[PDB]
């Protein structure tokens, strides 16, 4: 099951262009450069993930280009203020295809605790979001888990190989949600450690 | 007499001096729980009173705060002049170790006060923020534009009739705002920003923002330049405004604590402490000693965390990108201890009215002992790696220097004020949370506040915080982690779980909110980045009638133009790296 | 009087006790057993203050502020250490046995005991022993019983027995085993038993209908509305959660219905939450029922109405003033027909003429309790206007009040007043076709047909004033009772005459008017009260129009090819066969309604109108007071497909689309201005509530409390994006907590009472100028008319006595508080409470027909034979058969009609 952007369609995938699509998706997902965009405390945990104690460099996501042209992924990590929302939209428009968006934190997800006059209630109001991370702030390993989720999201999506041959629309897989996938093991939890110890 | 008792402070010599100078009927003394004398002055005598306080034998030299209050919905105003709005001016005399809160009452139609900038230059941004959020006009202001909201914003958000919650989103507003973002570079007029003689034609205009590649936040600075020399500059702030005061008017006294966390998001419990202290002043709560030492422990841990991040970011801004990894590993050790104690990393939300959310977990002293053994070798390694380097010294020494007069007139606190040679720390001058029982030193500078002097003072403050943490680990009382007061929110959990009166208190405190009686309270503490303060006005309800958060990064950002005038852009970058500010602290 | 509380001087009323005087000053004293409407007994021992003998005194003495008069030169202290310690100790003694029940108790967040436990500062438990336990009782479908939570404050017994006159609730047991409840399991028989849930400061008595779908007070969306279940017009606070009407609380009005509702108004709201209600406009095409939005429905209805040659409109007394006026504007003044029958309209217009042209002051509901003698003629008040019956009970106890006041006993010392006035009471004379619920306190009861009750009234008026027409044919025993009534009424300082349109006789209203005029001619302070039937019966009478029979005649004759029925089921005012035939002959039937009625099967177009919880409007109660009710919630907030609008909005948009072929919905103030501009009789409805631009220091009025929760999750199952907050352009209220609900706010419409520290219904004490008095800035509602300068003439149409004719049976109306109102039977909680449909037979007539009690008899009315079981009625006069009005199959129009071939089936 896939979704078009130029519509809910099926999988269109001879065998040579199939292997080409898997190789292109593998190269895209194994080399994702985030854009260095500092908004709020969620970016502090993002750069905490960037340091040596968590090693986001292992996933090939450590180049951290200061220009949106050289970046493939926008990590909106912070509150979406009304003054900063045109800046976010302009920086998103400056990025080039393929582009993916990770919302980091409850502010970027939905506005979070700041349902206030000067905060846009979520970055999905004006730019599309690929991965959402709950948390305030999400811990750095949660950001790396969201990076892995984006990696398997990219790994089966279909994009044109060239701009002159083939269908130019972009396919995005309707993935099974992590909630229903993890419900089998989350409900079975019965006992946890008592909060009186270290 | 307890520290939270309502005092009129009529025995203060400033009251006698004001009575001798202006007369007994010239002002009204208000009894509060702020700890400072609150004096209601007539509007036409405001500048005279300010000048008289400025020319005292031990003068009031620093305008600590200046803001407004919407008094239209305040039912309990006994012993107060008739006011639709009010403007308050908090002034600190370091020589007396005293402070006074002047208050000017304004009617709804005549919402204008004389400007205070001819006495204190920080009144520029303070009055701009008062006009932006309350609509109060200050006559004689050089440029009274909106500082928090954009210029094309209708209404004033901190007024009581303004809706707090978010309005519906429209892509049309975003698209047109993208159009003004596009033509802002083309249609830039220096007269709008207060600059003069723009484009002689030897000056160019430079915009650094909106997004900087750093962790201090997102903001803009427009610079008037002759080649590489800065002649005029004003910072464009308000890009991080979250409506924290307006949120304080729509959350209960207990449910506002996570919002107090995110004021200075590198501070955490340091930001939680003045709020819960002021609420406990309103509630008449004296916390036990174990609560004091626990709060001191967590505040010093988060102070060390913030100082480590600040030193790392300053070193990275100089150009050395290596020690930030090791210092973030040290921050991970601190976060391990904080996760063990409070259950969270950055915003613990652990301080409570009357105590803390839980008792200390079994084994906290082990993690504290390992952290205290781990820290000093890493600190010496960072010192020898970067802060004794000659390139860093050449980049940092003598850059954006100011003296004691400039720090006093601009409200600069924290590392800069102590680097100017003035010994003023709230943990010693006006002690709080049982800080008198800890033996620690206050580092001061030679008299000139460079980047290097401020960074070394922060390193010495980290050393003293390690000393305080050692004293916390060695000497901790065994006792309650919550007060024995009926207004302790929430009550202890086991008594809630098996006693019905405690269950009733818990039920009504977590649902409707705890009822603070009608009073004004004020708590001023030494934050990780300067002096922080919470000014809370209660009307007798379960929410705050007015929450006023004074943060030092506002004063530092306003002192930015007065100190970098005549310097280079790289000097501006080093200065921005050496302030220890966050944009959430400025814009709140 | 001059008192000194905590060293501060205050001026108070010397006739008040110290508790109500200090609560009126804003001072906080905890209290349980005292109520403003019930007086002081000194039971709970919670209100202890420290009194001093004079200005210089340090010892003092703990006195009981509810039992201590606020005399001149009093010196008391509330914040004294011994007083505070004793109040905390009293709270602690109450909390020794209290169950650990707050999470699973319906009084949580609304509990006076919780508020006073917190306010005294008691939060530490040192009691370590057991807690006493009580079994519960089944009290019926409305009140849920939990005796463990009792604090033995005696409010329930005092209200239910001394105030409401009930007989089935009492206190039993002993020292600490005191049990408050019924002597056995069973339904609480009183018609005002629902006020126990607000009288009880704990969760012993709880709203069971609210408990079925329970939510806390902070989670409610409240509005100030008017109860729509009879003509009294009691002020209510409907509270909503998750798109359904959850509770009806009593909203304080110091002029009408101060602390108390009746059970029909408190538990009869369940028709709002019915799942068969129309939520979208529906057009019938052949056999299909297609669904339109608002614009296509307006365009299609306007097109079909434009092709019609004459469109008539049938209003209803269910609908508000604005809806009836909008229908009248759409169809024309000469084509507007009131939805009631000719006889009902004639009785309503006569009662209106007596009220606003008879020169006798009609009292408000609170003012009824100060009259010295009461004569109820024809009306069964407890089953039709129940709150008037409660006020009549208070007026009857006024004699004991006067007797105790003559002995210098304070008016709040209720036990001494009841001890002095043992059984002496003000005269109450009730007339009905059978026994009433006021008979336990009535000085005399007259069980007679409506003609005989009218003759009794005419004879009373003739004996009071000889110029009144006389009645010939009075028995000597009846004449003795007549002169007893006349001697009681003539010696009364403030006589009150209560009648209404529910008796089904014009002559009863004429006789009551004659009695009131005769008492006015003797210089007495006479008042007259007329009880109407529906919520806006007075408004439809004032606006006026043709009867339903004329509309059916126009539909049958073919002169009207389009009928617009507004909020009417058309079966309570006419025979069902005639209505069905007339509506089937009409080529267009268009029903604007919020309840699924039986006339929608033939309706060509159905407009999903709004009920009172989803609409704004004005209703005129029985005393002629215009009152605005406000929308509680947006029905389209949760279900975005729901297109349910106000009836006046629907009809104004239809008029605009018929005239200019364009859609304009309205604003509410525009319709109010149109009403006050075109109908000068209804010109007083403008001052019922301020317009939508009214603000309190620039901000609107909050519908929901400031701690309203779940804002980002209550609609998250539909969509994760939070929708727009609903905009209320019609009124001054906002559908959010971003508003003003301060007790000191200069307003009269209060959606709900809450003060910090007062979460219970005792926050109304903070919302009043003095406790137990009016609201601080006046009560909402404005009387439409003043009393006339000159009265009417005597009604000379004296009827003859009732003659039982052979083969015919006069239908005596029997009314029930649960069953007679149209909208209340739709509430599913009422079917457990409504009585079984009976037919009342006199023992002589039942013996003549050979029928026992319980056997089924079949009678044909309008050629329709229905069967009912027989109940033997001793007090029913022979030749009459008693039918329960307003039930299923028995229209209220059948009162006074004759019955044929009544025979056992
Ligand atoms: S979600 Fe929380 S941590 Fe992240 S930006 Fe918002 S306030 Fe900061
Ligand atoms: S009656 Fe009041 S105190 Fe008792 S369980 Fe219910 S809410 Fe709690
Ligand atoms: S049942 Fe309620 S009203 Fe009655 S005595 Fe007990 S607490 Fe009071
Ligand atoms: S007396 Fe009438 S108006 Fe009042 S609550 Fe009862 S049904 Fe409603
Ligand atoms: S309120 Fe006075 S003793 Fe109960
Ligand atoms: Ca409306």
């Amino acid at each position: 099951d896939y979704t078009l952007t130029r519509e809910i369609v099926t999988d269109p995938l001879n065998v040579f262009m199939g292997k080409l699509n898997d190789m292109v998706n593998w190269g895209r997902k194994n080399s994702i450069w985030p854009y260095n965009f500092g908004l709020s405390c969620c970016y502090v945990e993002m750069v905490t993930s960037f340091t040596a104690v968590h090693d986001v460099a292992r996933f090939g996501a450590e180049v951290l280009r200061a220009s949106p042209r050289q970046a493939d992924l926008m990590v909106v990590a912070g509150t979406c203020f009304t003054k900063m929302a045109p800046v976010i939209q302009r920086l998103y428009d400056q990025m080039l295809e393929p582009k993916w968006v990770i919302s980091m934190g409850a502010c970027a997800n939905s506005g979070g605790m700041y349902d206030i006059y000067s905060v846009v209630q979520g970055v999905d109001k004006f730019i599309p979001v690929d991965v959402y991370i709950p948390g305030c702030p999400p811990r750095p390993e949660a950001y790396m888990q969201a990076l892995m989720l984006l990696q398997e999201s990219i790994g089966k999506e279909r994009r044109p190989l060239s701009w002159v041959v083939g269908d130019q629309g972009v396919y995005r897989a309707n993935m099974q949600s992590e909630r229903e996938r993890k419900r089998g093991e989350r409900i079975a939890v019965t006992n946890l450690r008592t909060p009186d110890e270290i | 007499e307890p520290a939270w008792q309502t005092r009129d402070h009529l025995d203060d010599p400033v009251i006698g001096e004001l009575r001798n100078r202006f007369g007994p009927d010239a002002f009204t003394v208000q009894a509060t729980r702020t700890g400072v004398p609150v004096v209601w002055i007539k509007r036409e005598q405001l500048l005279e009173v300010g000048d008289f306080l400025k020319k005292l034998p031990k003068p009031y030299v620093m305008l600590f705060d200046l803001h407004g209050m919407d008094e239209r919905l305040r039912t309990h105003r006994e012993g107060l002049p008739a006011a639709d709005f009010s403007v308050f001016y908090h002034l600190i005399s370091i020589d007396r170790n005293r402070d006074i809160m002047l208050k000017v009452a304004l009617a709804e139609n005549d919402l204008h006060v004389p400007t205070f900038t001819k006495l204190f230059p920080n009144a520029n941004w303070y009055e701009r923020e008062t006009w932006d959020l309350f609509g109060i006009t200050f006559d004689g202001h050089p440029n009274l534009r909106r500082i928090m909201m954009p210029q094309t914003w209708k209404g004033h958000p901190l007024r009581k009739d303004y809706p707090a919650r978010a309005t519906e989103f429209s892509p049309f507003e975003l698209t047109k705002a993208k159009q003004d973002l596009e033509m802002e570079a083309l249609t830039f007029k220096p007269e709008e920003w207060g600059m003069k003689r723009g484009t002689n034609e030897d000056f160019m205009f430079l915009n650094l923002g909106p997004n900087h590649p750093s962790a201090h936040g997102a903001f803009r600075i427009v610079l008037q330049l002759d080649g590489e020399e800065i002649v005029d500059c004003v910072p464009d702030i308000g890009y991080h405004h979250r409506g924290a005061e307006k949120m304080g008017e729509r959350q209960s006294w207990h449910s506002y604590i996570p919002y107090t966390d995110r004021i200075e998001y590198l501070g955490g419990c340091v930001n939680e402490m003045p709020y819960v202290l002021a609420v406990e002043k309103l509630a008449g709560i004296t916390v036990p000693d174990r609560v004091n030492v626990i709060r001191v422990m967590l505040s010093e841990l988060f102070r060390i965390n913030s100082h480590l991040l600040y030193i790392s970011t300053f070193i990275q801004d100089v150009g050395a990108m290596t020690p930030v990894f090791f210092a973030f590993t040290d921050r991970q050790k601190i976060y391990d201890l904080v996760e063990a104690i409070t259950g969270f990393r950055m915003h613990p939300a652990w301080f409570r009215i009357g105590g803390v959310a839980h008792d200390l977990p079994r084994g906290w002293d082990r993690l504290l002992r390992e952290f205290l053994d781990w820290m000093p070798k890493r600190l010496a390694s960072y010192e020898k790696a970067a802060l004794q380097n000659t390139i860093l010294k050449g980049r940092s020494q003598g850059v954006a220097a100011y003296g004691a007069k400039e720090a006093l007139e601009w409200g600069t606190t924290g590392a800069g004020l102590r680097a100017t040679g003035i010994d003023f720390d709230v943990r010693k001058a006006r002690p709080y949370s049982g800080y008198e029982n800890f033996d620690f030193e206050i580092p001061v500078g030679g008299g000139v506040s460079d980047c290097y002097t401020r960074v070394m003072l922060k390193v010495e403050e980290l050393r003293q915080s390690l000393r305080i943490l050692e004293q916390c680990l060695n000497n901790m009382p065994e006792g309650p982690f919550k007060a024995d007061h009926p207004l302790t929110t929430p009550p202890p959990k086991e008594r809630t779980l098996q006693h019905i009166e405690t269950l009733i208190t818990h039920f009504l405190q977590v649902s409707w909110g705890p009822v603070m009686p009608a009073n004004e309270s004020f708590q001023m503490i030494e934050a990780t980045k300067g002096i922080n303060s919470y000014y809370l006005t209660s009307d007798g309800s379960t929410m705050s009638y007015r929450t006023r958060i004074r943060t030092p990064s506002y004063a530092h950002l306003q002192q930015i133009p007065a100190a970098i005038r005549g310097s280079l852009v790289s000097d501006l970058i080093v200065y921005l790296g050496s302030i220890d500010f966050v944009m959430s602290d400025v814009d709140r | 009087a001059t008192i000194h509380v905590d060293g501060k001087e205050y001026e108070v009323n010397g006739a008040d006790n110290l508790l109500e005087a200090c609560l009126s000053l804003g001072l906080d004293i905890p209290y349980f057993c005292w109520h403003p409407a019930l007086g002081s007994v000194g039971a709970c021992r919670q209100c202890a203050v420290k009194q001093y003998q004079n200005a210089e005194d340090t010892r003092g003495r703990l006195v009981m502020s509810c039992m201590t008069p606020a005399s001149d030169g009093t010196f008391i202290s509330i914040d004294d250490e011994e007083a505070k310690q004793f109040r905390e100790s009293v709270v602690e003694w109450l909390m020794t046995n209290h169950p650990h029940d707050c999470p699973v108790c319906e009084e949580g967040g609304n509990c006076h005991l919780q508020d006073m436990t917190v306010m005294t500062g008691h939060s530490f438990r040192r009691y370590r022993f057991t807690k006493r336990t009580h079994r519960n009782q089944d009290l019926g479908p409305f009140i849920s019983h939990e005796m463990n939570r009792c604090i033995a404050c005696y409010r329930c017994v005092r209200y239910y027995k001394d105030y409401a006159g009930g007989t089935d609730l009492g206190v039993y047991g002993a020292h600490d085993n005191v049990y408050f409840g019924r002597p056995e399991d069973g339904t609480l028989e009183s018609e005002f038993s629902g006020n126990l849930v607000e009288i009880c400061p704990t969760g012993v008595f709880t709203d069971k209908t609210h408990s079925e779908r329970y939510n806390r007070k902070w989670d409610m969306q409240f509005a100030p509305s008017i109860c729509q279940q009879c003509s009294i017009g009691c002020n209510i606070s409907p509270g909503e959660r998750y798109g359904e009407l959850r509770r009806i609380e009593n909203r304080y009005n110091g002029t009408v219905n101060h602390y108390f509702l009746c059970d029909r108004g408190r538990f009869g709201y369940g028709y709002v939450n019915l799942k068969d209600r129309p939520r979208q406009p529906v057009q019938r095409r052949g056999d299909d029922f297609i669904t339109l939005n608002a614009e296509q429905a307006m365009q299609g209805a306007a097109d079909i109405l434009r092709q019609s040659k004459k469109v008539i409109g049938i209003g209803s007394p269910r609908a508000s003033v604005e809806s009836n006026f909008a229908l009248r504007e759409l169809v024309g003044e000469e084509n507007f027909y009131t939805g009631i029958a000719h006889g009902e309209q004639e009785r309503l217009q006569l009662a209106l003429k007596v009220l606003r042209e008879g020169g006798i002051y009609t009292p408000a509901l609170r003012e009824i309790e100060s009259y010295d003698a009461v004569l109820v003629l024809g009306e069964d008040v407890t089953q039709t206007g129940a709150r008037v019956a409660l006020a009549v009970r208070q007026a009857v106890k006024g004699k004991a009040r006067e007797m105790a006041a003559a002995q210098k006993v304070a008016d709040w010392q209720i036990a001494a007043i009841l001890n002095i006035g043992q059984r002496a009471k003000h005269p109450l004379f009730v007339t009905n076709v059978d026994d009433t619920r006021l008979d336990d306190i009535a000085a005399w009861t007259y069980r007679a047909p409506v003609e005989d009750q009218a003759r009794l009234g005419f004879a009373i008026a003739h004996a009071l004033d000889n110029s009144a027409p006389a009645v010939d044919g009075i028995e000597p025993e009846l004449q003795s009772k007549i002169d007893v009534i006349v001697q009681a009424l003539a010696g009364a300082k403030k006589p009150l005459i209560i009648s209404g349109t529910n008796a089904g006789s014009l002559e009863v209203i004429q006789a009551a008017a004659n009695v009131a005029k005769a008492l006015k001619g003797r210089g007495a302070d006479v008042g007259i009260t007329m009880i109407a039937r529906s919520v806006n019966s007075m408004g439809l009478g004032i606006m006026g129009g043709g009867s339903l029979e004329e509309a059916l005649t126009e539909l049958e004759t073919g002169r009207a090819d389009a009928v617009v029925v507004l909020e009417n089921d058309l079966h309570r005012h006419a025979s069902a066969t005639r209505v069905n035939a007339a509506l089937a002959k009409a080529p267009l039937v268009m029903v604007v309604d919020h309840q699924r009625t039986a006339i929608m099967e033939n309706a060509h177009l159905v407009l999903s109108a709004a009920s009172f919880a989803e609409s704004d409007g004005t209703v005129i109660n029985n005393e002629g007071r215009a009152q605005r009710f406000f929308q509680v919630y947006d029905p389209a907030y949760y279900d975005s497909k729901t297109v349910m609008l106000e009836s006046w909005r629907w009809l104004h948009s239809l008029h605009s689309t018929l005239l200019s072929r364009e859609v304009d919905w309205t604003q509410l103030d525009h319709v109010i201005d149109a009403v006050v501009a075109k109908i000068p009789e209804l010109a007083g409805i403008k001052d019922a509530a301020p317009d939508a631009t009214f603000r309190i220091r620039g901000q609107k009025l909050a519908r929901e409390p400031h701690r309203y929760s779940g804002r980002t999750a209550m609609r998250a199952n539909i969509s994760v994006h939070e929708p727009r907050q609903p905009q209320d352009i019609d009124t001054m209220f906002t559908f959010s907590m971003e508003g003003n609900n301060q007790p000191t706010a200069h307003r009269s419409q209060v959606p709900f009472a809450w003060a910090p520290g007062w979460n219970s219904p005792q926050a109304w004490n903070k919302f009043q100028d003095e406790v137990g008095g009016k609201l601080r800035f006046g009560d909402p509602g404005v009387r439409l008319f003043e009393t006339s300068e000159n009265g009417l003439d005597y009604f000379t149409s004296v009827p003859a006595r009732f003659q039982p004719q052979d083969g015919k049976w006069r239908i005596a109306p029997y009314y029930h508080l649960f069953g007679s109102d149209e909208l209340s039977q739709r509430a599913p909680v009422f079917q457990s409470r409504m009585p079984q449909p009976y037919i009342k037979l006199n023992p002589a007539d039942a013996a003549k027909l050979g029928v026992n009690a319980g056997t089924r008899v079949s009678f044909s009315y309008d050629g329709n034979t229905v069967t009912l079981p027989v109940e033997i009625a001793e007090g029913l006069t022979a030749g009459q058969v008693g039918l329960p009005m307003g039930m299923s199959g028995i229209a209220p129009v059948l009162a006074g009609a004759h019955l044929e071939d009544l025979k056992e089936a």
